[PDB]
């Protein structure tokens, strides 16, 4: 299924090295990805709940 | 911390 | 709603510093994230089609 979560991306620590990516660039970009994971999960939960309610109304 | 960037700044 | 995409993640360029996050480790992490974006979209698309079909039955 899904490999990561918003929490795992928040708490991920990368090791450092010479000529590594600037931390500010990477962390601001991953913060947008974190908001997306939250958006994705909320939409899925909304749809799974609608799916369940539609099913119940059919039977 | 609620964001990576806020943790990075504080550190 | 959603800010990024598989293609926006691939296209993203990061500045480098004298030191920074190890590029190999960041990229391999982004590769998993790209795979998750695909999985989210497929899951959402399946659910939308199913709810549409169910809504037609009512
Ligand atoms: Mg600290």
């Amino acid at each position: 299924k899904v490999k990561l979560s918003a929490k795992e991306i928040l708490e991920k620590e990368f090791k450092t090295g010479v000529r590594g990516y600037k931390q500010e660039d990477v962390d601001k970009f991953l913060d947008m990805i974190i908001k997306d994971y939250e958006t994705f999960h909320q939409e899925i939960e909304e749809l799974q709940q609608e799916n369940l309610q539609l099913k119940k109304q059919l039977e | 911390f609620n964001s990576r960037e806020a943790r990075r700044k504080a550190n």
